[PDB]
RNA sequence: UCGAAGGUGGAUCGGCGAUUGGGACGAAGUCGUAACAAGGUAGCCGUACCGGAAGGUGCGGCUGGA
RNA sequence: UGGAGAGUUUGAUCCUGGCUCAGGACGAACGCUGGCGGCGUGCUUAACACAUGCAAGUCGAACGGAGAGUGGCGAACGGGUGAGUAACACGUGGGUGAUCUGCCCUGCACUUUGGGAUAAGCCUGGGAAACGUCUAAUACCGAAUACACCCUGCUGGUCGCAUGGCCUGGUAGGGGAAAGCUGCGGUGUGGGAUGGGCCCGCGGCCUAUCAGCUUGUUGGUGGGGUGAUGGCCUACCAAGGCGACGACGGGUAGCCGGCCUGAGAGGGUGACCGGCCACACUGGGACUGAGAUACGGCCCAGACUCCUACGGGAGGCAGCAGUGGGGAAUAUUGCACAAUGGGCGCAAGCCUGAUGCAGCGACGCCGCGUGAGGGAUGACGGCCUGUAAACCUCUUUCAGCACAGACGGUGACGGUAUGUGCAGAAGAAGGACCGGCCAACUAGUGCCAGCAGCCGCGGUAAUACGUAGGGUCCGAGCGUUGUCCGGAAUUACUGGGCGUAAAGAGCUCGUA
């Protein structure tokens, strides 16, 4: 090692964790979607839709998930929406 | 290198035939073999007839042309004069009897040198033997 | 991103550069966008440059880099493409 | 042939024999002396012949014909290998080189002297 | 859940091996004299059996047979 | 716009037909032998193991503070090596209506508003060594605004190569950001430029003593997924794919621009220099990021080696030097960032074993030197040489010491190249071969000692062996081994053959 390695090992723990905790609150806002639309629930959904599509491109906002991403993602949401 | 009566005594003119003309041709210059296989192949690659050019070429050279002027006798005494220097080309000290004179050229002598400055209007044709010496390579 | 550099084409003490377009990550003898033009041992250093390719590549952004930005300002297409005043008229050979 | 008869298999290239396969693509090897002796030669040709059994680096025993007049070469000794033939000898392909590593230089030559190792005696 | 490495019946490729089989080259030391002339029984091809060894003899073939 | 031949089967001849010579080269190596310049070049074998120093840091115009520490960019570039790979890896062609792009510049619009922590600092434990309570930010976060932008619904026109594209199309629903301190920045979104990613057309080694291979296999539909199209992945139906034009196997291999040869077509090779690929002790991962095979990062598993006060740790030169091995063989533990390229900073600068140079080795290709005139009855000397030397003047390149001295606030090269001066020949020539081919001839040893590229020389008079003279051929080089092309029309497309020379299946039938 002796570099500046030592510095940039130091952030990738804090840069990570950050990374996770979004990646991972909206895998759980998108599974809860689902859950509403297998059920047969249409007016809990369509409350759903508008709560993961606003957090899918702030995540895409924060430079985590990339916004081609987030976009595929809310076309996916809406297009099981409306059936 | 440099060769440093004999030698001329073997072809007389002061592949059993083929080798003595490039002989005399080589030992008359002072020129290694080497540097005369060279001339050659540069030779046959200008136009015109490929023996004519080597004896254009033999010719050209700075020394050489202090034998024809006559500066210094015998060639041989040309080597001594022309590497210690005395000789000027264009202003500037050529100390290189392989340096090798084109159309326009100046030759003068340096100031002292105490032991008369001719000049090149063309390179001189072969009227100003070759086809053994052709026959000899390739 | 781009950039114009220069290229050390010559043999042992006794460089000849000519003066390249690149990417800023190449080495220093590698691929070239586009060869403009070329370029220091003589008495009045020989400086070519194609004058519609520079203001093309510098119109675009390709960053000088600061020995080929003292040639450009020298020749005058800097002042071409920066607008200012000083204007050109610079060089001869002899 | 038919040219169609070419197309379906081509030419071939004729397999090239390697010369001298204990060298393996390299001009000189060394070994050790294994024995040293001599043989009678082929052919009207008489006389005795000094060779010598050279185990190489490469691992490979093989007959070797010791040039010149006289020799060191005890068993257990280190030798240079050259390459190249002596035709009387049958078999026998290979030469020890002269005044190099441990076999030592032909005594008193004056005459062909690079190829026998001989240094020059005091100019 | 996938998952490296590590655990414990064949396929392909090689090293050494008691011992044994033919091959090349060398000196020519014995045993013969099979082929080249009708080579002293015309030779050779294909099989078959036999014999120290070249070879021998059946059946069919061939001329590269006097 | 160039295309030679020669020897050798026989008493002799002609043909077929090998084998061997002349030629050119090299990342070469050995001997014997070397005087200096210029110029490129230098582990081809063990991708074998590595002791030491250095090869990536930088900003106080972001921030507490009083070098270290958080933070931003860089660290994916530069440099190394050829293990792996017969593959879309590579080379040339296109495609992307199937997509990404930090920094850079150059349009348009904004930089609103609030909070919570955490290293440093102190006090603890742990040990030979090395890795519990507080305070800031361009660190990190709730919001607001954005109509460019992303998503979905209904609809306008045009373009065409089918999915579909484009006109920021028009609508109406729902949502997207930011940072400040002494001139540089910061978010969003049009455009341009760079670099990539992913598909396909054809091209390029050996093998049938490898004939069957495949089940996510070939396709479809609905989902997941990626920057993006795709069995890329996954769940259900269909039963297909590839192969004699060599599939699936085994062997070898970095590929190319080029480079060696040849008149060409071909054959060999992939050094330096310049592209693309793969790999970083061996394997399997992912994280951070605009971008990752992440050399000098992380995690785990293995193999190997160090420090130890035995409690614990740490490390990987296929960076540059270097060391030991292995080899017939390949270099200094150099100097400097002056020049060109790169990173960071507003800038001054600070790093750079990239790079520019120096040393070493005739390893290669060039260029100069070792003397120039005159000199005879041809001294002496050696042997059956030589106008050479002897001796009379002369020039001083390179070497030697002196003085001046660079071109590229300051240059490593370098008191170097280079110029002008002081004398004096003083400091400077080897190495093969001479039987014929193929230039050069005469005087101990006995088929022994030995020579030899093929003929073949040695059995008492040797142009062939060993030595001495004398000659040639080349000369700071000359010979010999190893390797590839040529000669070889000797794998023949250009350009060959098969009654007896090697060569017609024993004959017919018939699939591709
Ligand atoms: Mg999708
Ligand atoms: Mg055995
Ligand atoms: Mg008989
Ligand atoms: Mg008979
Ligand atoms: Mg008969
Ligand atoms: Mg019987
Ligand atoms: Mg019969
Ligand atoms: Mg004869
Ligand atoms: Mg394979
Ligand atoms: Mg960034
Ligand atoms: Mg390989
Ligand atoms: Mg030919
Ligand atoms: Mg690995
Ligand atoms: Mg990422
Ligand atoms: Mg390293
Ligand atoms: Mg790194
Ligand atoms: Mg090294
Ligand atoms: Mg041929
Ligand atoms: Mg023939
Ligand atoms: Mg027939």
């Amino acid at each position: 090692n002796i570099k500046s390695q030592i510095k940039r090992i130091r952030t990738n723990e804090r840069r990570r964790l950050r990374n996770q905790s979004v990646k991972s609150s909206l895998r759980t806002a998108i599974r809860g979607f689902r859950e509403a639309v297998d059920a047969g629930d249409k007016d809990k959904a369509s409350e759903l839709l508008h709560a993961t599509s606003r957090k899918l491109d702030k995540a895409a906002s924060k430079g985590v998930i990339h916004p081609n991403q987030a976009a595929n993602k809310k076309s996916a949401l809406a297009l099981a929406l409306n059936k | 290198a440099r060769y440093t009566t004999r030698k001329s005594r073997r072809l007389g003119v002061d592949y059993r035939q083929q080798l003595q003309e490039k002989q005399k041709a080589r030992f008359s210059y002072g020129v290694m073999e080497k540097q005369f296989r060279r001339y050659y192949e540069e030779a046959n690659r200008q136009p015109g007839k490929t023996g004519d050019n080597l004896l254009r070429i033999l010719e050209s050279r700075l020394d050489n042309v202090v034998y024809r002027a006559g500066l210094a006798r015998t060639r041989r005494m040309a080597r001594q004069l022309v590497s210690h220097g005395h000789f000027l080309v264009n202003g500037v000290k050529v100390d290189i009897p392989s340096y090798r004179v084109s159309q326009y050229d100046i030759i003068d002598v340096k100031e002292k040198s105490l032991n008369q400055r001719i000049l090149v209007h063309q390179l001189p044709e072969r009227a100003q033997t070759e086809q053994l010496i052709v026959e000899l390579y390739s | 991103a781009v950039k114009i550099k220069l290229t050390r084409l010559g043999k042992i003490r006794n460089p000849q550069y000519r003066i390249i377009v690149a990417d800023a990550r190449t080495r220093r003898d590698g691929r070239a966008i586009e060869v403009i033009g070329r370029y220091p041992k003589e008495e009045p250093s020989l400086i070519q440059i194609d004058s519609e390719r520079a203001q093309y590549w510098l119109g675009v952004g390709a960053q000088p880099t600061e020995p080929v930005l003292a040639l450009l300002k020298i020749t005058g297409d800097w002042q071409k493409f920066k607008g200012l005043p000083g204007a050109e008229g610079t060089l001869k050979v002899k | 042939p038919t040219i169609q008869q070419l197309v379906r298999k081509g030419r071939r290239d004729k397999i090239a024999k390697v010369k001298t396969a204990a060298l393996k693509g390299s001009p000189q090897r060394r070994g050790v002396c294994t024995r040293v002796y001599t043989t009678t030669p082929k052919k009207p040709n008489s006389a005795l012949r000094k060779v010598a059994r050279v185990k190489l680096t490469s691992q490979v025993e093989v007959t070797a014909y010791i040039p010149g007049e006289g020799h060191n070469l005890q068993e257990h000794s280190m030798v240079l290998v050259r390459g190249g033939r002596v035709k009387d000898l049958p078999g026998v392909r290979y030469k020890i080189i002269r005044g190099s590593l441990d076999t030592q230089g032909v005594k008193n030559r004056k005459q062909a002297r690079s190829r026998y190792g001989a240094k020059k005696e005091k100019s």
